[PDB]
DNA sequence: TAGGCACTGG
DNA sequence: CAGTGCCTA
């Protein structure tokens, strides 16, 4: 086993030269490092490595290091370069496993004040490297009375990006041999430094491999990205753009400007008590000027500083202004002093001025325009802002980042795109697709294959309740769309509606809300609900058994082993079948791409197909054909069954796929 | 004795009115402004016939004060036959006033 | 009853 | 930087 890291000059998508490298090797306990001229040796002794059958530790080499050398063997050697995906072990992805239950900073892109609670510490270090690199290469630059120009501290290698190589290494080390020594994950009888990789994988937590191979096939989705269409967004852009003035034309002539004191640096005290107003706006008390005397002020003689200000519909509390001011007297405010101002509450206002209370939907339109608006053009996660030169959008994915196993993704955040159902959803939804790659030999457009899991979380309940009720649930739920009987029984307008609902109440105000009703039909429909399903009181209760007792276990055991973190015993339930439905979708994609390649079929944009995203529960795949698209389909059906029989899951699992050209057609 | 103008009157009450007339832009939640209000009623009966003091409340009335780039209140505007001739930001007194209109007047 | 992110106001 | 509120599963 060794233990590797490198400094290179750019992130991957321009990473041009690689400036050296640092070897752990636990054989001989010694450190080598590697500079500029040696690149070559580097290499060789991590494939020596691999030729052995050994281990390679990086943290976070699986999105960056491995790709990074592949890249660069290329283009600095004309050498091929390619570890294999079971040789090589990456301590962030070990971390995001075993501390689940903390935040980390992501490699540096999120600052660590803004993170919840605690950070490991090996891990926080490594992530604030390349800040501390920097900070470092500044002072000494300008103890030399020389000037720093952003990030030239990674265009040429120094021995301080030397030293700090040697000390990510020891970091590193120090890290692994820390997750290695959590039992639950690593048999304590076995030492994980000093074996094959093949009995790395087979001795250690199922866990452990599954987080491995998701995470190298989600850095290849990162590096595959979303093919999108740049025009059709700047056109949706400068469509949603007037409307947003048209709208704001119509606003400002409804609700007319005001002064608001603005500046005033003085308190303002009673003129015969001496008495403090903290109430009253700030004055400001001249000290120059008298009564001929051309200026405006008179020394003594005190004013209010103010500012005219112009009504701004995406302001909340400019909202809340003018709406009293015409009448409206709220009912629910902010745990903080301060009226909610929330699409609900507007759909619920009413004034007697016709004009302004027509004006209550010109402002909900407004706030939903901004809504696209900000997330298409002009927020810092603007899609328009990520579009890179290929054409494609490459958001990142924490494929554990959330508690349950679940992942999560940012910048930009592609789990969150507009619906189609919601308003300017079909122009957003058609403009990530297939269809906008062009294929590098043909220029022929790709085809897409979009599958969803099933019933998913309620089959994950049907599952876990089995021991309670015998398989009775997971049998009537094979007997049409369960989602849609629901719908029906509830009596419920969509069945997004349904799905919401169900899952509301699995996991009586807020289910009203919901439903659209009242605290009473929410109380009536989850009891009808819950009578119809007595078993989900027994799953529960033995649920609490098991937590609580003041905690008895404050984990439950994952499909796959792991500990999944219950934050509150009412949340409880929830960790466990979310959990679920996460770790079935998460080996459920892995073993989808695993059939395709045993199938023949390449992974890239340079071969058959390329996975572009993956929603929770669903996978969004560029296929170069349409009979590749229905391979795709035919064998992700086929993988869901798969891990269903792999976890002897007491529900039979499903999927449903779709073949168009993009987004809009494929969910 | 003092005029209370609207945005709506401001035009011909002040701009196409004869004489001086001193106009006070004022908003109710401004201290200063409160502290001037009783010595403007004392000046308006006392100028009679040699000035004419008007009022705008700024909040009533959104309209014009924008337009003179008001920047603090009390806002003393004095207008002669159509025009600012001098203006005077703050609480003065009494005595300051007077003094101001008498050297503008 | 898991997350990312935008816009306002201090 | 915090308070709000919306987008997704
Ligand atoms: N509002 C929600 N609250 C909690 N969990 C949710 C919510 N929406 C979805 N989930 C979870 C449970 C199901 C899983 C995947 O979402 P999806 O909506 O595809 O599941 P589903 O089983 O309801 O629908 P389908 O059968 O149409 O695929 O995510
Ligand atoms: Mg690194
Ligand atoms: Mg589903
Ligand atoms: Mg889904």
């Amino acid at each position: 086993m060794i233990v590797s890291d490198i400094e290179a000059n750019a992130l991957l998508e321009s990473v041009t030269k690689f400036h050296c490298g640092v070897i752990y090797d636990y054989s001989t306990a010694e450190y080598v490092s590697y500079r500029p001229s040696d690149f070559g040796a580097y290499l060789d002794a991590l494939e020596a490595e691999v030729a052995r059958g050994g281990l390679i530790v990086f943290h976070n080499g699986h999105k960056y290091d491995v790709p990074a050398l592949t890249k660069l063997a290329k283009l600095q050697l004309n050498r091929e370069f390619h570890l294999p995906r079971e040789n090589c072990i990456d301590t962030l992805v070990l971390s995001r496993l075993i501390h689940s239950n903390l935040k980390d900073t992501d490699m540096g892109l999120l600052r660590s004040g803004k993170l919840p609670g605690a950070l490991e510490a090996w891990g926080y270090r490594l992530g604030e490297m390349k800040g501390e690199y920097k900070d470092d290469f500044k002072r000494m630059l300008e103890e030399q009375g020389e000037e720093y120009v952003d990030g030239m501290e990674w265009w040429n290698f120094n021995e301080e990006m030397m030293d700090y190589n040697v000390q990510d290494v020891v970091v590193t080390k120090a890290l692994l041999e820390k997750l290695l020594s959590d039992k639950h994950y690593f048999p304590p009888e076995i030492d994980f430094t000093d074996v094959g990789y093949t009995t790395f994988w087979s001795e250690s937590l199922e866990a452990v491999d599954i987080e491995h191979r998701a995470a190298w096939l989600l850095a290849k989705q990162e590096r595959n990205g979303f093919p999108f269409d740049t025009k059709a967004i700047e056109e949706l852009y400068v469509e949603l753009a007037a409307r947003r003035s048209e709208l704001l034309r119509k606003l400002t002539e409804t609700f007319g400007s005001w002064y608001q004191p603005k500046g005033g640096t003085e308190m303002f005290c009673h003129p015969r008590t001496g008495k403090p107003l903290p109430k009253y706006p700030r004055i400001k008390t001249p000290k120059v000027g008298g009564i001929l005397d051309t200026r405006e002020y008179v020394a003594g003689a005190p004013y209010t500083p103010v500012e005219h200000v112009v009504f701004n519909p995406s302001s909340r509390d400019h909202i809340q202004k003018k709406l009293q001011e015409a009448g409206w007297v709220p009912t629910k405010y902010t745990d903080k002093g301060a009226p909610v101002v929330d699409d609900e509450v507007l759909e619920g206002v009413r004034v007697d001025d016709p004009e302004k209370q027509a004006a209550i939907d010109l402002i909900k339109e407004y706030l939903m325009i901004q809504k696209r608006i900000g997330q298409s053009a002009e927020g810092d996660k603007a899609w328009l802002r990520y579009v890179a030169e290929d054409g494609k959008i490459h958001g990142s994915v924490n494929p554990n980042g959330a508690v349950t196993g679940r992942a999560t993704h940012a910048f930009p955040n592609l789990a969150q795109i507009p619906g189609v159902r919601s308003p300017y959803g079909e122009q957003c939804r058609a403009a990530f697709g297939a269809e906008h790659h062009l294929d590098g030999i043909t220029g022929k457009p790709w085809v897409q294959a979009g599958i969803d899991a099933s019933g998913l979380e309620l089959r994950c309940l049907a599952h876990f309740m089995a021991r309670f009720d015998n398989g009775e649930y997971a049998h009537e739920i094979l007997n049409g769309d369960i989602h849609t009987k629901n719908q029906i029984a509830a009596e419920l307008p969509t069945r997004d509606n349904a799905k919401t609902f169900i899952y509301g109440f699995l996991y009586d105000e807020k289910i009203g809300q919901i439903v659209g009703a009242g605290k009473e039909r929410g109380k009536e429909l989850k009891k009808k609900f819950l009578e119809n399903t007595p078993a989900i009181a027994a799953l529960r209760e033995s649920i609490q058994q098991t937590l609580v007792e003041k905690w008895k276990r404050r984990w439950i055991k994952g499909l796959d082993g792991r500990k999944v973190h219950v934050r509150s015993p009412h949340a409880a339930l929830n960790t466990l079948l979310q959990s679920a439905g996460a770790l079935i979708c998460k080996l459920w994609i892995i073993k989808t791409e695993e059939m395709l390649v045993e199938k023949g079929l390449k992974h890239g944009w340079d071969g058959d197909f390329a996975y572009m995203a993956w929603v929770h529960d669903e996978i969004q795949v560029g296929c170069r054909t349409e009979e590749i698209a229905q391979v795709v389909i035919e064998t992700a059906q086929e993988a869901m069954r798969w891990v269903g029989d792999h976890w002897n899951f007491r529900c039979l699992l499903d999927t449903e796929g779709k073949m168009g050209p993009n987004w809009a057609i494929c969910h | 004795k003092i005029i209370h103008l609207t945005d709506d009157s401001f035009d011909t009450d002040v701009l196409k009115a004869d004489g001086a007339i001193l106009v006070d832009f004022w908003a109710e939640w401004c201290g200063p402004c409160k502290m001037i209000a009783p010595i403007l009623d004392e000046i308006a009966d006392e100028y009679q016939g040699k000035l004419t003091v008007a009022k705008l409340n700024i909040d009533q009335n959104p309209g014009t004060a924008p337009k003179y780039g008001i920047r603090g209140i009390p806002t003393l505007l004095l207008f002669k036959n159509g025009e600012v001739a001098a203006t005077k930001v703050g609480a003065l007194s009494k005595g300051q006033l007077k003094e101001f209109l008498d050297a503008n007047l």
